[PDB]
C-alpha cells in the first residue's frame, strides 16, 4: 500500500508510455488500466480492475496520472494465485493423478470457466509458453502452470 | 448397455447431458407450492426474514420465509440410487429425486435402510428370470435399486449370520404392498427351491385368503383387509422347508356394510356366480348378488375381476391345498348363510315393545346350513338367555337389537371362519421338518391420517407406533456400532425415545385400550363415559395427550382429542369404541351353534374348558418379540396418485405418506448424530482446493489440515479412523466454499495470463514509441519545409541539372 | 553536407537574376513571377531578419541549413516503419498507419493527415513505407 518513491517512478515510467499510445496528454484510457498495472508485475482479475475504476471499452474515460496511484495501490490488494492454488484447480479436473489432461479441456477451463479467456488469447499462450501436448492429445499442466508464472523471459 | 436394465438404471450419459443450466447453490432453492408440493426457485433479494425469489417455471414472484426455504441438491444428484448420499437431504429433495425417477419408470429407490416402491400402475420387464440371475447374491450398492435385492441380501444374511431375517413392507392402501409381498416370495422360491409342490401351496394358498381377505375399495380393487405376517422356514442347506402365516385386523366391519362404490369380501361374489351350478344347492343360493343386502350394498361388479373364473380357481385352489369335500363345502355353506341372514326381516310392534319375525324361510335355511334348529335359532335370537351366576336369565330383544345381533352373528361368524382358514392352510404348508432359521415378511397398513379417525385407525397407527420404534431401535445399533467401530464412538440416548410415552399411554394399565377394555364388562357404559374416565387419567397430565386443535385440512371430522404420534398428532373420535370393541352376540346362540351337527360349524363356536383389544396387544406383542429377535429390512410402499396413473405424481400425497412412512423421521433420527460421511482418500481429493498453502505434497492428515485450516468448528465434525463424519448439511458448505474458490483460482490463473502477455509485448511498445516518435516528428518537418515559402522557390529553381 | 552546398552556388546562380553577389528584397518577386507565384511585400521583411549577416549564398546556407536542422536518416526513418513490419513485408496496412499517426502519440490532425496522404504511394491497400521514406527525404521525388 504505501508506495516506494521507486515504485512510483516505474508506475510512472509505465504510465508515461501508455498515454503516449492513446495520445499524449497526460490521460490514459481506463479500458487499459488493468494492462498498466499489469507491466509493473500484478496480475489483477478483471474485477479486481472495474471495481477501481477500469472500464469495459475504450473511449469512455481517461484518467490522470494522479489517479492512477490510488487505483494502482488497490490492485495491489488483491489476492494473487499460488502454485498451489493453481495445482489444486488444475488437479480437479485430473481423473487418474498422474499430472495429465487433455488439450480440449485446457483449453475448456480457460475460456469457459471463471472470467473466460479469448480463443485468441488461449491461442497466443500455448505459442509463447510453448506447451506441446503429446501424442495422445494431453498435456502436463504441471509444466504449463510454471512458464505461466515464470513469465515470458525466463532465467 | 443391457436391456434387463432399461427401467432400473437410466443414462450415466444422458444425466451428464443435463446442460440447460449449471447450477447456483447460492440462487437455487425448494419452495412451498400448493400446487406441486414444493417449487424450484432463484433468490431475487433478501430483506430480513423475507426471501423475494422467481419460479424457472411460471417464470413469476413470491415472498417466502427463510425458514420456509429448504436446499437444493446440485444437477450431479438427480436420479440418485441411495438419498442417504444427497449432500442435502430433506422433504423437497427427496420429494424431487422420487418424482424425477417415477417419471423416467423408475420405481425403485434406496434411502438408507430404506427401499422406497412406487406404484407404476402398469406392469414391468423387471421382474423376470433372467433379472433375476442378475441380482443372486450381489451386494445392494454393486446393482441398480430393486426389491429383488432386500430379499436376496436377506437370504444371504440369514446364511451368512445365522440369524432370522424380516422383511418388514408398510404403506397406505393401495401402495402396492401386496403384489410388492408375493414378489418377495416368487424370489425367495427361485434361488432356494426343494430339488403340487411345496411352493405350489404357498402360491395356492393366495386365492383362498384373497377370497375372504380381499375387497374392492376406491383405493384398490382388490385390497387385502388384513395385516399378514408369513414367515419361510428354510433347512441346514438354505432350502425352504416350510412356512406359516398368522393375519392381524381383519376388517369385520365389511361383512355386513359397504360403502358406495365397493363391495364386500370376494368370496360372496364368487358364490354367486354360478361358476359351478352344481354348488347352488349345497349352499341354497341363487346365482344373484345384487339380491342379497349384505353384499348388494355399495357396487356388484369389477372390471378387472371376474368373479366366475376366480371362483374356479378359488375352488381348485382349496383342491390343490388338500382340503377335503366336507370341509371346502362346509366352507361355502358357512359362508352363503351369511347372506340369508341379511335376508331376515322381523315384524316389531303387535301391542308390545318387543320384536317377532316375518317368516323363517331366510331363518330356516341358515339353520340348515349351520346344522341346528331354525325354530331354537330364531328363538333365542328373538328373546335371549343370558347367564347370571346361580340362576340365568332371559332378555327382551328390540327391532334394532336383533337385526344388530344378526350382523354380529355373521360378522362373528366371518371371523372365527377366517382364523379357521388360516389355521387350515397353516396346516398344510406345516411339512413337519423342524427347520433351522426363517425371514419373515410383514404386511400391514401403515400409519395413516384421516379427516375423521377412530378406534380402527387407533389400532393401526398404533401398531406402526410400536412398528416405527422398531426401526429407530435398529438404526441406533447400527449407528453405535459404527461410531465404536471408527473410534469415534460418543454419547447418545436411543431412538425409541419419545416413541415409548405414546405406546405407554395406549398399551399399558392405565391406558386408553385399557380404560377401553375396563370400561366394556360394564352394561350401563356411555360413550362419555368412556371420555369421561378418558381425560380423568390423561387430560392435564399427558404431553402426549391433548384436546382438539386448530384444524388442519377441510374436512376435519369431530375429534374428541389428540394423540401426538410420532408421525404427527392424531385427532381421535372414540364414539362407537365401546360397541366397536367387544362384539355383542347372543351367549345363547352361541351355544346353539355350538352344538351344531356341521363339523366346521361347531368346531367354529366350540366353548373353552375376547375384546378386539384385547387381542391385537396380546398379538401384537408377539409379533414384536418376533421381530426383535431378527435382522430387519424395510420396504416403503407408496401410492403417487388417486387415479392409478402412471407416471404421475401427486406432491401433497407422496410428502404425507414420507411424514408417515417413515423416510423422513429416518432422516431426523440420523441428524442427530453425524450423517454424510467420506473416507478420508476422497477428502483430500475434494477438498484439498480449500487449503493448498498447508498441504506437504497421509489421508486423514491433508484431511486433518484442510479441516483445522478452514477453522472448522469442533462439532460440526468428527474424525474416523477410516472415514471422516460430518454434521447434515455441513458438506454443503463445504461444497459452495469450493465453488467460489475453485472459481476465483481458475479466474487468478487467467489474469496470471493476461499478465503475461502484456509484460510480453512491453519492450515491443517501448520501441515501437521511439519508432512512431520518429515517423511523427520527421513526418512533420517534410510538412513544414514543402510549406516554407523558401523552398518552394529554392527548389522550383531546381530544374536545369 | 557537401554538393548541396556547391549546387547552391550555382542555383543561387539564378537566385542572382540581377547579378550583384548580394540578392535583393524585391530581387525575388522577379526570380519568382518568372514561373508563376508572387510571394507579398511583407513575405520578406519577416523573411530578411534570417541573416547573421548580409545575404549572398554563402550567408544563405546559414538559413536553410538551420531550419533544415533536427532531421534524422534515411535508415532510422526506414527503421520506425519497420517496427509496425514483423513480417518485414516492406509495407504497412493503410488503415493502420493513419490510425497510428491519427490517434497515437503526437496526434495529426485532419490538416496534418490530408496533407501528408495526398502524395502517399499507397497500391491495393498497402503503404510503401520505404518508398514514402525516399520521399521525405529527397532521394526521390516529392509532391504536393
Ligand atoms: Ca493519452
Ligand atoms: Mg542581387
Amino acid at each position: 500500500p504505501k508506495l516506494s518513491q521507486d515504485e512510483i517512478d516505474d508506475l510512472k515510467d509505465v504510465f508515461e508510455l501508455f498515454d503516449f499510445w492513446d495520445g499524449r496528454d497526460g490521460a490514459v484510457d481506463a479500458f487499459k488500466l488493468g494492462d498498466v498495472c499489469r507491466c509493473l508485475g500484478i496480475n489483477p482479475r478483471n474485477e479486481d480492475v472495474f471495481a477501481v475504476g477500469g472500464t469495459h471499452k475504450m473511449g469512455e474515460k481517461s484518467l490522470p496520472f494522479e489517479e492512477f496511484l490510488p487505483a494502482y495501490e488497490g490492485l495491489m490488494d488483491c489476492e494473487q494465485g499460488t502454485f498451489a492454488d493453481y495445482m489444486e484447480a488444475f488437479k480437479t479436473f485430473d481423473r487418474e493423478g498422474q499430472g495429465f489432461i487433455s488439450g480440449a479441456e485446457l483449453r475448456h477451463v480457460l475460456t469457459a470457466l471463471g472470467e473466460r479467456l479469448s480463443d485468441e488469447d488461449v491461442d497466443e499462450i500455448i505459442k509463447l509458453t510453448d506447451l506441446q501436448e503429446d501424442l495422445e492429445g494431453n498435456v502436463k499442466y504441471e509444466d504449463f502452470v510454471k512458464k505461466v508464472m515464470a513469465g515470458p523471459y525466463p532465467d | 448397455s443391457d436391456p434387463d436394465f432399461q427401467y432400473l438404471a437410466v443414462d450415466r450419459k444422458k444425466l451428464m447431458k443435463e446442460q440447460t443450466a449449471a447450477f447456483d447453490g447460492k440462487k437455487n432453492c425448494w419452495v412451498p407450492d400448493e400446487k406441486e408440493g414444493f417449487a424450484s426457485a432463484e433468490i431475487q433479494s433478501s430483506k430480513g426474514d423475507e426471501i423475494t425469489v422467481k419460479i424457472v417455471a411460471d417464470s413469476s414472484t413470491r415472498t417466502v420465509k427463510k425458514d420456509d426455504i429448504q436446499s437444493m441438491n446440485p444437477p450431479k444428484f438427480e436420479k440418485l440410487e441411495d438419498m442417504a448420499n444427497m449432500t442435502y437431504l430433506n422433504e423437497a429433495s427427496v420429494l424431487y429425486n422420487l418424482r424425477s425417477r417415477y417419471t423416467s419408470g423408475l420405481i425403485y429407490t434406496y434411502s438408507g435402510l430404506f427401499c422406497i416402491a412406487v406404484n407404476p400402475y402398469r406392469r414391468l420387464p423387471i421382474y423376470t428370470d433372467s433379472v433375476i440371475a442378475k441380482y443372486r447374491g450381489k451386494r445392494k450398492t454393486e446393482i441398480p435399486p430393486h426389491l429383488f435385492s432386500v430379499a436376496d441380501n436377506a437370504y444371504q444374511n440369514m446364511v451368512t449370520d445365522r440369524e432370522n431375517q424380516s422383511c418388514l413392507i408398510t404403506g397406505e392402501s393401495g401402495a402396492g404392498k401386496t403384489e410388492n409381498t408375493k414378489k418377495v416370495i416368487m424370489y425367495l422360491a427361485k434361488v432356494a427351491c426343494a430339488v403340487g409342490s411345496l411352493e405350489d401351496q404357498i402360491i395356492q394358498a393366495n386365492p383362498v385368503l384373497e377370497a375372504y381377505g380381499n375387497a374392492k375399495t376406491t383405493r384398490n380393487n382388490n385390497s387385502s383387509r388384513f395385516g399378514k405376517f408369513i414367515r419361510i422356514h428354510f433347512g441346514p442347506t438354505g432350502k425352504i422347508a416350510g412356512a406359516d402365516i398368522e393375519t392381524y385386523l381383519l376388517e369385520k366391519s365389511r361383512v355386513t356394510y359397504q360403502q358406495s362404490a365397493e363391495r364386500n369380501y370376494h368370496i360372496f361374489y364368487q358364490i354367486c356366480s354360478n361358476a359351478i351350478p352344481e354348488l347352488n344347492d349345497v349352499m341354497l343360493v341363487t346365482p344373484d348378488s345384487g339380491l342379497y343386502s349384505f353384499i348388494n350394498q355399495g357396487c356388484l361388479t369389477v372390471d378387472n375381476i371376474d368373479d366366475v373364473e376366480e371362483f374356479k380357481l378359488c375352488d381348485e385352489a382349496f383342491d390343490i391345498l388338500g382340503f377335503t369335500k366336507e370341509e371346502k363345502q362346509s366352507m361355502f355353506k358357512c359362508t352363503a348363510s351369511i347372506l340369508h341372514m341379511g335376508e331376515m326381516k322381523f315384524k316389531q310392534r303387535p301391542r308390545e315393545e318387543q320384536a317377532e319375525s316375518d317368516g323363517t324361510a331366510e331363518a330356516e335355511k341358515v339353520a340348515f346350513l349351520c346344522g341346528i334348529n331354525a325354530g331354537d335359532l330364531l328363538k333365542a335370537l328373538l328373546k335371549p338367555k343370558v347367564k347370571v351366576g346361580t340362576e340365568m336369565v332371559t332378555k327382551g330383544q328390540n327391532m334394532n337389537q336383533v337385526v344388530n345381533s344378526v350382523g354380529a352373528l355373521a360378522k362373528s361368524l366371518y371371523d372365527r371362519m377366517f382364523n379357521w382358514l388360516v389355521r387350515r392352510v397353516n396346516k398344510t404348508l406345516d411339512t413337519k421338518a423342524k427347520r433351522n432359521y426363517y425371514i419373515g415378511v410383514l404386511d400391514i397398513a401403515g400409519f395413516e391420517i384421516f379427516d375423521f379417525n377412530s378406534f380402527e385407525q387407533l389400532c393401526i397407527n398404533y401398531t406402526n407406533e410400536r412398528l416405527q420404534q422398531f426401526f429407530n431401535h435398529h438404526m441406533f445399533i447400527l449407528e453405535q456400532e459404527e461410531y465404536k467401530k471408527e473410534g469415534i464412538a460418543w454419547e447418545f440416548i436411543d431412538f425409541g425415545m419419545d416413541l415409548q410415552m405414546c405406546i405407554d399411554l395406549i398399551e399399558k394399565p392405565m391406558g386408553i385400550l385399557s380404560i377401553l377394555e375396563e370400561e366394556c364388562m360394564f352394561p350401563k357404559a356411555d360413550d362419555k363415559s368412556f371420555q369421561d374416565k378418558l381425560y380423568q387419567n390423561h387430560m392435564g397430565k399427558n404431553r402426549m395427550f391433548t384436546k382438539p386443535g386448530k384444524p388442519t385440512r377441510p374436512n376435519q371430522g369431530p375429534a374428541h382429542f389428540e394423540l401426538h404420534h410420532y408421525a404427527g398428532n392424531v385427532p381421535y373420535s372414540i364414539t362407537g369404541w365401546l360397541e366397536k370393541n367387544k362384539d355383542p352376540i347372543n351367549e345363547n346362540v352361541v351355544a346353539l351353534l355350538g352344538a351344531s351337527k356341521e363339523p366346521l360349524v361347531a368346531e367354529l363356536f366350540k366353548a373353552p374348558e375376547q375384546t378386539i383389544s384385547a387381542v391385537h396387544r396380546e398379538s401384537l406383542n408377539k409379533l414384536m418379540k418376533n421381530l426383535y429377535s431378527t435382522h430387519p429390512h424395510f420396504v416403503r410402499c407408496i401410492i403417487p396418485n388417486e387415479l392409478k396413473q402412471p407416471g404421475l405424481v401427486d406432491a401433497e400425497l407422496v410428502l404425507h405418506q414420507l411424514q408417515c412412512n417413515g423416510v423422513l423421521e429416518g432422516i431426523r433420527i440420523c441428524r442427530k448424530g453425524f450423517p454424510s460421511r467420506l473416507i478420508y482418500s476422497e477428502f483430500k481429493q475434494r477438498y484439498s482446493i480449500l487449503a493448498p498453502n498447508a498441504i506437504p505434497q497421509d489421508g486423514k492428515t491433508v484431511s486433518e489440515k484442510i479441516l483445522a485450516g478452514l477453522q472448522m468448528d469442533p462439532a460440526e465434525y468428527r474424525l474416523g479412523t477410516t472415514k471422516v463424519f460430518f454434521k447434515a448439511g455441513v458438506l454443503g458448505n463445504l461444497e459452495e466454499m469450493r465453488d467460489e474458490r475453485l472459481s476465483k483460482i481458475i479466474s487468478m490463473f487467467q489474469a496470471h495470463i493476461r499478465g503475461y502477455l502484456i509484460r510480453k509485448a512491453y519492450k515491443k511498445l517501448q520501441d515501437q514509441r521511439i519508432g512512431l516518435s520518429v515517423i511523427q516528428r520527421n513526418i512533420r518537418k517534410w510538412l513544414v519545409l514543402r510549406n516554407w515559402q523558401w523552398w518552394k522557390l529554392y527548389s522550383k529553381v531546381k530544374p536545369l541539372l | 553536407p557537401q554538393k548541396q552546398i556547391q549546387e547552391m552556388k550555382e542555383a543561387f546562380s539564378m537566385i542572382d537574376v540581377d547579378r550583384d553577389g548580394f540578392v535583393s528584397k524585391e530581387d525575388i518577386k522577379a526570380i519568382s513571377e518568372q514561373l508563376g507565384r508572387a510571394p507579398d511585400d511583407k513575405e520578406l521583411t519577416a523573411m530578411l531578419k534570417e541573416a547573421p549577416g548580409p545575404l549572398n549564398f554563402t550567408m544563405f546556407l546559414s538559413i536553410f541549413s538551420d531550419k533544415l536542422s533536427g532531421t534524422d536518416s534515411e535508415e532510422t526513418i526506414r527503421n520506425a516503419f519497420a517496427m509496425f513490419d514483423e513480417q518485414e513485408t516492406k509495407k504497412l496496412n493503410i488503415e493502420y498507419i493513419k490510425d497510428l499517426l491519427e490517434n497515437m502519440g503526437d496526434n495529426f490532425n485532419k490538416d496534418e493527415m490530408r496533407m501528408t496522404f495526398k502524395e502517399a504511394p499507397v497500391e491495393g491497400g498497402k503503404f510503401d513505407y520505404v518508398k514514402f521514406t525516399a520521399m521525405i527525404k529527397g532521394s526521390g521525388e516529392e509532391e504536393a
